[PDB]
């Protein structure tokens, strides 16, 4: 019953920052304290081992330090492609290996405006009494976006979903897919469908007219 | 005239697990209770016997094992038991005779920055026998490609050292152990507990 | 190359038994510590089993009894045999080799996906803008995937031929408990009704692919 914890939860970071992150031990496990990489959708792939040996073919901006209960990853320099979910994991427990909780970094960079398009349902969907209205937001940066639904210019909550994609590995930035999930009935009812996507102080609607298109 | 055991459990060094030490005891007598109500052990399990009548029992002879593993490995010396250290380097048999004895041993066995000459066998391809014991230092060979004695890719070294500090958790310090192993031959008892 | 090659995972009710299989090549089985080890959707990872080269097997405390981990030798092949699954059990399986301790190589993961729901194969739509009298020289298609059971769906475009400006979404959960996603493609207006856009969808656990061909707003 040994605990591993790791610290920060998560950290955002530039490309070229210096990125130092923690893994604690209950008790001491002298160097037996490997690191993981694992980016989302993917298998972990091995980073350190022996809290400080570079597994062959890692990158040498990867590094480890400590012994006993105190350990650090560092990378030297980030790379935009190192965003991922970072785990330590104590290597000498019986019977099995005991994984920290990981740390989320995620790669800093200027803001970039979404391009914004708006999608109606399909004459063929509607035909099954359901309704989806779709939103892209495409190639932006920061994450956090407000997008709001507007059905005749009015505000709707509690009838969308979001999805985000992975930062790009080159340039950092997000997609976002936003669908608005209506009845047939309803949707008939309104001519005027908006996405209304909202960065600081400014705002870009994509709308359009159910009548016409 | 009173067996030697401080000779086995005060001895200075004690043997890595794979190269267990093994010390015959003979032609004496064997005050098991000394051992038994001491408050140097942390283990005193037996297996056969009762703890409590030791001290009235005669055998052949005894054979006193020695060596150094982790604290949470102390469990696997004992009949019908697997891991690392029961498959691979001390095994006792399903119908063992004797006792098992250990102590914590951080304050002799501990190094600041890692005491690297405790070891024991991490790769082996099948388990050993009871009271088999396997010194070979072969590199072994985890796939299809010959290794031809040098250390690499799917080519290990067989032993790993426990690399023991004293600051690890108490799970994972080491402890000294000696296993008394019970003989009966048909011949004559040379030991025998003192209230026979 | 070291290859490790998982299979078996899939939909199962609770109560249900699966088993898991792990192809290795590059390393020979019964000579490794071999381990499985697992994570349950957005959570961390967890070590679940292992066997030692001379045949010692254990288990984590959470599936000890219901779990057996085992190998074939001529096949070169991992196994984890699960019985009683629960909810708690649906996670990411992934097989990995152990040298002292860590883990170095890696299958590629299989979900096992623990529920009472029925497979349901999803309903492919078309994503395109409402005019394309108003489009701008870059315009957006794409396909919306909807209303699937379990995870997961792939989508490529052109058969793989198209792949620039490609942005496939993780799915959602609704509310009904199906899964929903959208894969979206941008190009050049100038190409619309001269080029064919068609989303390639498959979703393997129901064993059907849809090929949808994205026309203009009808
Ligand atoms: C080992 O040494 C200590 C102190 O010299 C002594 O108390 C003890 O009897 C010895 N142990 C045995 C088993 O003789």
């Amino acid at each position: 019953d040994i605990q591993m914890t790791q610290s920060p939860s998560s950290v955002s970071a530039s490309v070229g920052d210096r990125v130092t992150i923690t893994c604690r031990a209950s008790q001491g496990i002298s160097s037996w304290l490997a690191w993981y990489q694992q980016k989302p959708g993917k298998a972990p792939k091995l980073l350190i081992y022996a809290a400080s040996s570079l597994q062959s073919g890692v990158p040498s901006r990867f590094s480890g330090s400590g012994s006993g209960t105190d350990f650090t990853l560092t990378i030297s320099s980030l790379q935009p492609e190192d965003f991922a979910t970072y785990y330590c994991q104590q290597a000498n427990s019986f019977p099995g290996g005991t994984f920290g909780p990981g740390t989320k970094v995620d790669i800093k960079r200027t803001v970039a405006a979404p391009s914004v398009f708006i999608f109606p349902p399909s004459d063929e969907q509607l035909k099954s009494g359901t309704a989806s209205v779709v939103c892209l937001l495409n190639n932006f940066y920061p994450r956090e976006a407000k997008v709001q639904w507007k059905v005749d210019n009015a505000l709707q909550s509690g009838n969308s979903q979001e999805s985000v994609t992975e930062q790009d590995s080159k340039d950092s930035t997000y997609s976002l897919s936003s669908t608005l999930t209506l009845s047939k009935a309803d949707y008939e009812k309104h001519k005027v469908y908006a996405c209304e996507v909202t960065q600081g102080t400014t705002s870009v609607t994509k709308s359009f007219n159910r009548g016409e298109c | 005239n009173l067996c030697p055991f401080g000779e086995v459990f005060n001895a200075t060094r004690f043997a890595s697990v794979y190269a267990w030490n093994r010390k015959r005891i003979s032609n004496c007598v064997a005050d098991y209770s000394v051992l038994y109500n001491s408050a140097s052990f942390s283990t005193f399990k037996c297996y056969g016997v009762s703890p409590t009548k030791l001290n009235d029992l005669c055998f052949t002879n005894v054979y006193a094992d020695s060596f150094v593993i982790r604290g949470d490995e102390v469990r696997q010396i004992a009949p019908g038991q697997t891991g690392k250290i029961a498959d691979y380097n001390y095994k006792l048999p399903d119908d063992f005779t004797g006792c098992v004895i250990a102590w914590n041993s951080n304050n002799l066995d501990s190094k600041v920055g890692g005491n690297y000459n405790y070891l024991y066998r991490l790769f082996r391809k099948s388990n050993l026998k009871p009271f088999e014991r396997d010194i070979s230092t072969e590199i072994y060979q985890a796939g299809s490609t010959p290794c031809n004695g040098v250390e690499g890719f799917n080519c290990y070294f067989p032993l790993q050292s426990y690399g023991f500090q004293p600051t690890n958790g108490v799970g994972y310090q080491p402890y000294r152990v000696v296993v008394l192993s019970f003989e009966l031959l048909h011949a004559p008892a040379t030991v025998c507990g003192p209230h026979h | 190359e070291v290859q490790l090659v998982e299979s078996g995972g899939g939909l199962i009710q609770p109560g249900g038994s699966l088993r898991l299989s792990c192809a290795a090549s590059g390393f020979t089985v019964s000579s490794n510590y071999m381990s499985w080890v697992r994570q349950a959707p957005g959570k961390g990872l967890e070590w679940v089993s292992v066997i030692y080269p001379g045949g010692s097997t254990f288990y984590a405390d959470s599936v000890k009894g219901r779990f057996t981990i085992s190998r074939d030798n001529s096949k070169n092949t991992l196994y984890l045999q699960m019985n009683s699954l629960r909810a708690e059990d649906t996670a990411v399986y992934y097989c990995a080799r152990e040298v002292a301790g860590t883990y170095d190589y890696w299958g590629q993961g299989t979900l096992v996906t623990v529920s009472s729901a029925s497979t349901k194969g999803p309903s492919v739509f078309p994503l395109a803008p409402c005019s394309r009298s108003t489009s701008e020289s870059t315009a957006a298609l794409g396909c919306l995937v909807k209303d699937y059971f379990p995870e997961p769906v792939t989508v490529s475009w052109n058969s793989g031929a198209l792949t620039s400006g490609v942005h496939t979404f993780p799915a959602v959960l609704q509310s009904s408990g199906l899964y929903s996603l959208s894969s979206v493609v941008t190009v050049p207006s100038s190409s619309l009704g001269t080029k064919t856009y068609t989303c390639n969808v498959d979703h393997k656990p129901s064993n059907t692919k849809v090929d949808k061909r994205v026309h203009h707003h009808h």
